[PDB]
């Protein structure tokens, strides 16, 4: 029986800072970071001891059964994601990259055209665009009801220049329920905007 | 030197065979074991199994016995290996990446990761790419990639020349099996209604191309 | 007792080559490839049904080979000839060679299953010299006394 | 301390061990450790039964 935790995982931090990260375990800790899509390379093992062809900027601290992987000098480069692995359990892992970069949300609201109701099927999307923290409500209603079960969200990647993030909110709907209410809202709120924002559109 | 290497994307029917190939040649290999992960999507990590280059002895978690199986081939020299799974009945939620590690010593740590193979399974066999178009009123614009099976396909605005602030969200997968993703360019705001844009894209694995004009 | 509270579950070998899936040994000249499943496979819950059976002797199926490569890839290819007449062979089961299997990383349902099998020829000695360590003695000693040698003037 | 040691078997044998020896206080279980699943579980028995094949 081996347990594992981990550091809250929600963590960010400016260039050039230290970052802690915190790992309890009963065996031997080997450091794994990752990129997106990518094989993951091993960072620190045994908790303390510094692997071959790593960066200095890495350290460890074996106390009693907590541990710790202090980074120096944060450099863009360092942005993604860490965990902590034993012999067979591994944790789901922290994400990191830039904070603070501040920026309000715009809903994008775009009708679409009527060849996809020709072949029965209803599309239309909420835009979420140019934001940080991630973290927002964005729904659907139809003439200001409640709609939920029925929509796709995506989010692309951390933006690279601005350090800000961008959501997309998919509907997909039936022919009635579709055309039965001329004009929608997408409200969403977020830490960014000040004041939450709805939007409305016309199909012409 | 190490050059782990594992083979290039496979997609299966639900219900069939499939297998993936990773190889090591580059050290004493007649020693050092082998390990199989495999991390579903937007997930961490997580154990397959565990062969032995010495004996192919394998070895399997409670919930993959059975229907995961391991096996390795060697060389006449005992240079170069060539380690093979097969996921025999693949189930509906097992769309993974699946990655071949090696064992350095007893702290069970690894140094040398595979490439990295990108398995799907579903239903809604392969088809050509449909896009939709969508019509504006800063702002947005966007291209709708719907129905087509599988991935990827390329993206790109009027021969990739216009690519103002692009924005392509990752390929999200409905229950029919057809992806769809948003691919939007960030526009000013006053003059949209009135420019034509162009959408194109590919889809290697049907191997057809349409090209769309997007009209207010 | 090694185990907080897991039933224990035995499986016969999962795979492998036939060194391993295998009971190999040896009995005068020829070599022998016997199943041995039957051996290992049962559960324990909690002993509450004593299923107690008559005197049920084991027979074990067992293919017999000539074309060996006892040692992976260092040993040289054998072949061994026929043994004339009957072969029989009385020895003792002292030891058996177990292999754990990992857990899972959601929910564990109180259990572990090992299997037999497997390991190097080296564990094979390791259970036998595992109380024999091999040290120098270093005959010089030096302390202190009360005696200093009375040199001639 | 003994000058040298007792006799020892070359016999090989994969799956189990084939007449070797006893220990005398109970069932023996040796490992590397038991928490780790990579190495072998060696058992060690009292009691030897009698195999004929
Ligand atoms: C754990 O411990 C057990 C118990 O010791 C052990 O089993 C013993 O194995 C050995 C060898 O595997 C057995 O020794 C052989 O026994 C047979 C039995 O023959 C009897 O019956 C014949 C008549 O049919 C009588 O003539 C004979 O005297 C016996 O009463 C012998 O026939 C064997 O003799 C051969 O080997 C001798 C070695 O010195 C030679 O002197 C003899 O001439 C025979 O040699 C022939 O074969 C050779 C190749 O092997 C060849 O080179 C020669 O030129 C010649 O052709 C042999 O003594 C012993 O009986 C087993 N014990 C019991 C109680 O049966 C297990 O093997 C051990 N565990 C493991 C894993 O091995
Ligand atoms: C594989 O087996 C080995 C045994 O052969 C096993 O070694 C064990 O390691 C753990 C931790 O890795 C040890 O736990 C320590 O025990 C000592 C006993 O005095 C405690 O003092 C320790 O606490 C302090 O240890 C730190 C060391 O720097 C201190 O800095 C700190 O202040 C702590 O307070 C700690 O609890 C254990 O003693 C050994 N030996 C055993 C268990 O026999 C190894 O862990 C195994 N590998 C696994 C399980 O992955
Ligand atoms: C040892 O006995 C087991 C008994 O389970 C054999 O396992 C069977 O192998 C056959 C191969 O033809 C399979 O079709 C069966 O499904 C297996 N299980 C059962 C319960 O029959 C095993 O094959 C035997 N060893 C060898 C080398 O044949
Ligand atoms: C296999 O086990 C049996 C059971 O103990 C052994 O039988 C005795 O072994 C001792 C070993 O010191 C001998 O001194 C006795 O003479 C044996 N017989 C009896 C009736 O006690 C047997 O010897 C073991 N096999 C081998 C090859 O030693
Ligand atoms: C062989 O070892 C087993 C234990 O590994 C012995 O069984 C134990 O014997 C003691 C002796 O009083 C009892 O207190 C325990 O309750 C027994 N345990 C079990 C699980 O039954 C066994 O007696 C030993 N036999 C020989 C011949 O050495
Ligand atoms: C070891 O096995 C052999 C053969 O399997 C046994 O020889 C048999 O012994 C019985 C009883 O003495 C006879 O009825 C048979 O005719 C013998 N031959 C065969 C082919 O069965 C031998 O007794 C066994 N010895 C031990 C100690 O188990
Ligand atoms: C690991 O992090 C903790 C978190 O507060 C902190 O005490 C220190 O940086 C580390 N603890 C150690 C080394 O015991
Ligand atoms: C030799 O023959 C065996 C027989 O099956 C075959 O598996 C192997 O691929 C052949 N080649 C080598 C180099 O062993
Ligand atoms: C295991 O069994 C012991 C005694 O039978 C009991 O005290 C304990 O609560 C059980 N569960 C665990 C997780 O130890
Ligand atoms: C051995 O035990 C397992 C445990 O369930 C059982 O399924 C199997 O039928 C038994 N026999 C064989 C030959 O595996
Ligand atoms: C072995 O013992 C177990 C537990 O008492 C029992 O379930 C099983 O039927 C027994 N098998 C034989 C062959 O005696």
């Amino acid at each position: 029986d081996i347990q594992m935790t981990q550091s809250p995982s929600s963590l960010s931090a400016s260039v050039g800072d230290t970052v802690t990260i915190t790992c309890q375990a009963n065996g031997y800790l080997n450091w794994y970071q990752q990129r997106r899509g990518k094989a993951p390379k091993l960072l620190i093992y045994d908790g303390s001891k510094l692997e071959r062809g790593v960066p200095s900027r890495f350290s460890g601290r074996r106390w009693g059964q907590e541990y710790n992987l202090t980074i120096n000098n944060l450099q863009p480069e360092d942005i993604a994601t860490y965990f902590c692995q034993v012999y067979e359990f591994v944790v789901p892992g922290t994400r990191l990259d830039l904070k603070r970069t501040v920026a309000a949300p715009s809903v994008f609201i775009f009708p679409p055209s009527d060849e996809q109701l020709k072949s029965g099927t209803a599309s239309v999307v909420c835009l979420l665009n140019n934001f940080y923290p991630r973290e927002a409500k964005v729904q659907w209603k139809v003439d200001n009801a409640l709609q939920s079960g029925n929509s796709q969200e995506s989010v692309t990647e951390q933006d690279s220049k601005d350090s800000t993030y961008s959501l997309s909110s998919t509907l997909t709907l039936s022919k009635a329920d579709y055309e039965k209410h001329k004009v929608y809202a997408c409200e969403v709120t977020h830490q960014g905007l000040s004041s939450p924002v709805t939007k409305s559109f016309n199909r012409g | 030197q190490v050059q782990l290497l594992q083979s290039g994307a496979a997609v299966t029917k639900p219900g069939a065979s499939v297998r993936v190939s990773c190889e090591a040649s580059g050290y004493n290999i007649r020693d050092y074991f082998i390990h199989w992960w495999r991390q579903a999507p937007g997930q961490g990590l997580q154990w397959v199994g565990w062969i032995n280059p010495k004996t192919g002895q394998p070895n399997n978690p409670r919930q993959f016995q059975g229907r995961v199986s391991l096996t390795r081939h060697a060389s006449w020299d005992f240079d170069t290996y060539s380690f093979y799974m097969d996921l025999k009945a693949l189930r509906s939620d097992d769309t993974a990446v699946y990655f071949c590690a090696r064992q350095r010593s007893d702290y069970w740590d690894f140094d040398v990761w595979g490439s990295g193979t990108q398995v799907t399974v579903s239903s809604a066999s392969t088809k050509g790419p449909s896009v939709f178009p969508l019509a504006p009123s800063t702002a947005a614009l966007g291209c709708l990639v719907k129905d087509y099976f599988p991935e990827p396909v390329t993206v790109s605005w009027n021969s990739g020349a216009l690519t103002s602030g692009v924005h392509t969200f990752p390929a999200v997968l409905q229950s029919s099996g057809l992806y769809s993703l948003s691919s939007v360019v960030t526009v000013p705001s006053s003059s949209l209604g009135t420019q034509t844009y162009i959408c194109n894209v590919n889809h290697k694995p049907s191997n057809t191309k349409v090209d769309k004009k997007v009209e207010p | 007792e090694h185990f907080p509270n897991k039933t224990i579950s035995f499986q016969p070998p999962s795979g492998g080559d036939l060194e391993i899936t295998m009971h190999h040994f040896n009995c005068r000249g020829e070599f022998f490839y016997c199943n041995t499943t039957q051996l290992f496979n049962s559960t324990w819950i909690n002993s509450t049904t004593i299923k107690e059976y008559n005197d049920t002797i084991i027979y074990l199926p067992c293919k017999i080979k000539q074309i060996i490569n006892m040692w992976q890839g260092v040993g040289q290819c054998m072949y061994a000839p026929p043994i004339r007449g009957k072969i029989n062979c009385v020895s003792n089961i002292t030891g058996i060679l177990l292999t754990r299997d990992g857990g899972d990383a959601n929910a564990t349902n109180d259990t572990e299953t090992f299997r037999p099998g497997g390991g190097n020829i080296k564990d094979n000695w390791r259970s036998e010299l595992y109380k024999y360590k091999v040290v120098q003695i270093e005959p010089l000693g030096i302390a202190p006394t009360k005696c200093k040698r009375r040199v001639v003037e | 301390s003994v000058q040298c040691t007792h006799g020892i078997k070359p016999v090989v044998s994969t799956q189990l061990l084939l007449n070797g020896s006893l220990a005398e206080g109970e069932i023996i279980i040796r490992s590397e450790n038991l928490t780790n699943n990579a190495k072998t579980i060696i058992v060690h028995l009292n009691k030897s039964v009698e195999i004929n094949c």
